[PDB]
């Protein structure tokens, strides 16, 4: 034999799926490098070939054992091609799922909000939201944005993000597993090789361990932002506060990198900057490759293939002919090698020009391997080899060895404490927010949290790990997380921890390899094939042994560490923990931007009506927000002379509880920056109490604001 | 039910001793900021009063609380 | 030839007649397009409540699917309702009937009103109960 | 209002459903979504525009735009 009938199959499929599989990439290669909708079809019926050879071949592994094969080399790929996949789901329930899917995906692609003031002009997220959520110092137009995207985009993908988690979970259940986190965390699952063993489980609770070494370093950072932030925007942030949700620099808050601007330790200086040297130097594309191959092979790992210098895209075609410029690395096979990016001159060029060699370098080194053998260990070491080999070739001792940054130049301190920070606010500043998107996403998976708490909890996790409050109070009719790219269209994303922490433990282990005597931060890797090879080892392993082993082999640690990351940032830290010395470190989770001008509201029905009492379900919430409406609209009119056209939209409601209590605050019409200030809201209520008790079959006394008390009782019975 | 927005009707007479531990383990700052009054019908037995207060302070104000209360 | 009063939404319209004079008398309040707004929104209410506590479905009807017509200063007009994101879809009268006879004691209470001031042309009050010697 | 992505001009969606459409549903949705959505946006401008126009006419040796 069964394992001799199992590996002959295997290397048939190998050699059967090695060519259809070059034969797509070409033309996948072909295609994003020729935007012809004639090679469009051409990759397709390529592409259309590989899946059904994909399937056919999996319903020929079916036969073969598992268990009773006993060669990990062929188990390894049996596993990888057993697996049925969404299949298990009834025919009508496949389709129902790829329409859920194909819908959400589009809904987030073509999506679009546009002014209250001038309806004509919408703008889509890509574009126009990014571009304000990045660019402007506005509140008003921020708060717009971001709630605006929110109302949208997200009250249109909630039913179908019901029914997706519905299905799922579904089809991973009928796969023999528990849930559909279980399936994703199923990719770290390693067993019987008989002491590298990893549960799916154990996973969660090392990630939760690592987060517990991170809380300290981030809530300094949180609380430098904060008060910067302040500055930013004076009489909206409260210094023992969280941070407002849409002052974060960009739509999610998923990276703090557009606050540099605002959040520069020394805006004095500028940072490292050599595309004007590079421009002087005249280095081209084929130079920074080249330059960048140097680096590469400086440390005894191979010179690039020939093939790759010959049909590579590394120049903008511009000549009627049009190809994606996103950087890319093809690996066809058979020493077919490539990689398609445009190439301007920036130094983002030359680092993604390291990125992406080091891609490759890493793909090719294991060309030996079976083809279902051929991939990185998990999802976070391809990744994680391309993050190390641009910041080791980034370093200022690198561009003095490159012949620019002449010699007669002394880094002071200051520099690098910029540097320090601008590489926090997007390495640190990405950890909480992706612990706790995925730990929700776990929980929700998990059957934890119900159906009518998803946006409660949202709420309640994202005050309570990232330290981020919404700006205006989010019911169960939205759905925030699937307004990401990687929820909507259904991708994981616990790679990016995992990635974050695989890179600065390689970056540790390769740079005291090295025989350093500095700082983690300013070191280099040139001249040490010695971290070369310990890096190579693990290259060449791929997938072929576990991942924990394959870590073990560079840092010397079959798991997850947080403490070389923590050492990377130690400058800052110090530094922030000085900066910080006056601030109150840390959050709390009780203010709200809008608190300062919410009523409370508290609702005695069996005390007024005791018996034949009305249940309160959603519609009396309806009318309640109805009738303040009305109390809003006749305040105005009546004495402000305006006529002003409130809704229940504008009447906004938060933290409701069983014992009919909760706050509201009202907003202008079409305005979600404007709100009415405590003081007229309360006029307003004065004015039309009685219309309002009276609506509810409740007096004054079963019905109280919290603040507003009636006066008005004059008895003349007796004269 | 005011200092924990308990639902209206859970808490009773005979409840409330367990519903105060409770609501204290859940949150022991807030009910550390209630404050209760000690309930003993012996308290309002014993003070029943001598003399003209025991008709115009104690038997006037009984008396508005009942029906009919003119007549009384 | 045509005639000038026939409206396609004219067969499953509701008629309102409202007498504030009558019920309150003196310190009866102005009625304007606030009041109209609540008794849009009271509808709706009533419309909401009738599909959530009979036929298990919940529908989101707003101020804007309650359609009025023909306001006299009688404080009279001509009301139906449509479904939410759907301006084809009429409720039939029987349904806002049945609706109306669900909330009217809180659709009366939103305005100071005793079913006798607030009239549902075609709908009749029909709880009375006598009784005084047992 | 199923599909919130895909919108309708006057000129080239709108125009055909009203010149061809025989479904009374599509001509109602389009007939009073246009009504809606335009007609509400152009009342105060026209507002506007009427008394403007006016103003300039009897400040003409004319009696009003319509003379
Ligand atoms: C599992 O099967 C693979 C494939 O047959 C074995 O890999 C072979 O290893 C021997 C010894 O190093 C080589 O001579 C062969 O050329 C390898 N074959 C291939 C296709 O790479 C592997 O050794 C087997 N593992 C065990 C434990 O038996
Ligand atoms: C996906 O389909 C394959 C093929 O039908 C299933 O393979 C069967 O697995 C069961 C359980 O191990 C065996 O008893 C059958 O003999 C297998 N059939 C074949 C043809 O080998 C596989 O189980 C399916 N996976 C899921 C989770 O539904
Ligand atoms: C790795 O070692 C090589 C060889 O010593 C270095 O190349 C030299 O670099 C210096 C500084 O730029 C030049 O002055 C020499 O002329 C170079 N000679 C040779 C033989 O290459 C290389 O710079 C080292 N790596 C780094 C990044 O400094
Ligand atoms: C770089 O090092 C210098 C020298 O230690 C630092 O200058 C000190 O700054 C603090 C804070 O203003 C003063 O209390 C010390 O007296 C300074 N020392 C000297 C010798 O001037 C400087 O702040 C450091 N820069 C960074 C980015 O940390
Ligand atoms: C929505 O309301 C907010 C709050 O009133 C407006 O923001 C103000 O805008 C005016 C005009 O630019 C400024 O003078 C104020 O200083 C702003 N203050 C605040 C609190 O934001 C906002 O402009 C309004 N938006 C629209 C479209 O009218
Ligand atoms: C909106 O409501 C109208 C009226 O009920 C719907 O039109 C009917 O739809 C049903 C179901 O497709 C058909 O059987 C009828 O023949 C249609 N004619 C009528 C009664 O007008 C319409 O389909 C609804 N559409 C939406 C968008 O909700």
């Amino acid at each position: 034999t069964i394992e001799e009938q199992a590996k002959t199959f295997l290397d048939k499929f190998n050699h059967e799926a090695e060519d259809l599989f070059y034969q797509s990439s070409l033309a996948s290669w072909n295609y994003n490098t020729n935007i012809t909708e004639e090679n469009v079809q051409n990759m397709n019926n390529a592409g259309d070939k590989w899946s059904a050879f994909l399937k056919e071949q999996s319903t020929l592994a079916q036969m073969y054992p598992l268990q009773e094969i006993q060669n990990l080399t062929v188990k390894l790929q049996l596993q990888a091609l057993q697996q049925n996949g969404s299949s298990v789901l009834s025919e009508d329930k496949s389709k129902r799922l790829n329409t859920i899917l194909n819908t959400m995906s589009t809904i987030y692609s073509t999506g679009k909000v546009c002014n209250p003031d001038n309806p004509q002009e919408c703008l889509l997220l890509e574009p126009g939201l990014n571009e304000i959520m990045a660019n402007s110092l506005d509140y008003n137009e921020r708060l717009w944005a971001w709630e605006s995207w929110r109302s949208e985009v997200g009250k249109q993908l909630r039913p179908l993000y019901e029914e997706y988690v519905v299905l799922k979970n579904e089809m991973a259940r009928a796969n023999h597993y528990e849930d559909y986190g279980d399936y994703w965390r199923g990719d770290y699952e390693v067993n019987g090789v008989d002491g590298y063993d990893y549960s799916r489980g154990q996973l969660i609770e090392d990630v939760e361990h690592t987060f517990e070494e991170i809380k300290p370093l981030y809530e300094h950072l949180h609380a430098y932002v904060r008060a910067k932030l302040m500055n930013a925007y004076p009489s909206y942030i409260s210094p023992i506060g969280c941070l407002p949700a849409h002052l974060l620099g960009d739509m999610w808050g998923r990276f703090w990198t557009n606050l540099y601007s605002l959040t520069v330790p020394f805006g004095q200086k500028p940072n490292i900057d050599v595309t004007d040297a590079m421009v002087d130097q005249a280095w081209d594309a084929q130079r920074i490759f080249k330059e960048a191959e140097k680096f590469f092979v400086s440390v005894g790992l191979p010179n690039m293939t020939q093939g790759f210098w010959e049909n590579s895209m590394l120049t903008d075609p511009g000549n009627v002919q049009k190809a994606v410029c996103h950087p890319t690395a093809w690996d066809l096979g058979k020493g077919d090698f490539r990689i398609l990016m445009c190439t301007k001159v920036t130094m983002d060029d030359f680092l993604t020009a390291h990125h992406e060699m080091g891609h490759i370098q890493y793909d090719m080194a294991y060309a030996a391997q079976p083809f279902l053998l051929r991939n990185g260990a998990n999802e976070g070491f391809h990744e994680a080899v391309g993050e190390i080999m641009s910041l080791s070739a980034a370093t200022p001792k690198h561009l003095k060895s490159i012949g620019l940054l002449s010699p007669d130049f002394q880094e002071d301190n200051e520099t690098e404490i910029n540097f320090l920070l601008k590489q926090a606010l997007t390495i640190v500043g990405t950890l909480p927010f992706t612990y706790m998107l995925e730990k929700w996403r776990w929980m929700v998976f998990k059957g934890e949290i119900p159906k009518d708490q998803w946006m409660k909890k949202w709420w309640e996790m994202k005050r309570e790990i990232v330290g981020v409050v919404e700006p205006v109070p989010h019911d169960e009719t939205y759905c925030d997380p699937a307004s990401l790219f990687h929820v909507s269209n259904d991708y994981s994303f616990i790679r990016y921890y995992t990635r974050t922490l695989y890179q600065f433990q390689f970056q540790e282990a390769l740079c005291q390899a090295a025989k350093h005597e500095g700082p983690l931060h300013k070191c280099d890797i040139s001249n040490s094939t010695e971290a070369g090879q310990k890096l190579f080892n693990m290259l060449r392993l791929g997938k072929s042994e576990p991942w924990t082993l394959a870590l073990e082999n560079v840092v010397g640690a079959k798991n997850m560490n947080v403490r070389p990351l923590l050492n990377y940032f130690e400058p800052l830290f110090t530094w922030l923990k000085d900066q910080n010395k006056n601030s109150f470190v840390g959050w709390s989770t009780d203010w709200s931007p809008y608190a300062d001008q919410s009523i409370k509201v508290r609702i005695s029905l069996k005390s007024a009506l005791g018996d034949k009492a009305y249940e309160w379900n959603d519609n009396e919430m309806y009318l309640f927000r109805s009738s303040v409406a009305y109390a809003m609209r006749q305040y105005f009119l009546k004495v402000k002379n305006q006529m002003i056209l409130f809704g229940e939209e504008d009447v906004r409601v938060a933290n409701l509880k069983p014992r009919i209590s909760f706050n509201f605050f009202v907003t202008a019409p079409k305005n979600v920056s404007d709100i009415i200030p405590r003081t007229e809201v309360e006029k307003a209520i004065r004015m039309s109490r009685s219309r309002i008790n009276d609506a509810f079959r409740l007096n004054d006394n079963s019905l109280e604001f919290l603040g507003i008390q009636p006066t008005l009782g004059p008895p003349n019975q007796p004269p | 039910i005011n200092g924990f927005d308990l639902p209206e009707g859970n808490v009773t007479q005979e409840n409330f001793v367990d519903m105060q531990q409770r609501c204290n383990a859940s949150d022991p700052a807030a009910y550390a900021q209630l404050v209760f009054q000690t309930c003993d019908i012996n308290a309002f037995l014993s003070e029943a009063v001598e003399g003209t207060g025991l008709a115009f302070i104690v038997f006037t104000e009984a008396i508005t609380k009942m029906p009919l209360s003119p007549l009384w």
